[PDB]
């Protein structure tokens, strides 16, 4: 039953640690989205490079 | 008959004293430490399996 309940605490800061992994995911999504906002100015190179 | 040993005698107050002595022993406790277990086992199973 202790080696049960300590499993238990096991699957929940599991939990805890998915909870907090979403939260990064979400902040990079939110950085993919800042991506497409700086990809939205093109910065061409001029077309008389060479 | 044959060798002097009789079926049975009636209760002497020195066997008196044994026969109150005898009991039988008891479970009470053991009894109510395995429902305990078990009820706690069905509480923990009651939220222990995956949803």
């Amino acid at each position: 039953r202790d080696e049960v309940i300590k499993k238990k605490n096991q699957n929940e800061y599991y939990r805890g640690r998915t909870k907090k992994l979403q939260a990064t995911i979400i902040s990079t999504k939110e950085d993919f989205l800042r991506s497409q906002e700086i990809l939205a100015q093109t910065h061409l190179p001029e077309k008389s490079v060479f | 008959n044959d060798n002097p040993i009789p079926k049975s005698v009636p209760l002497h107050p020195k066997s008196g004293k044994y026969f109150h002595n005898l009991h039988a022993r008891d479970l009470s406790n053991i009894y109510q430490q395995c429902y305990k277990q078990i009820d706690e086992t069905i509480n923990q199973l009651v939220d222990s399996t995956s949803p």
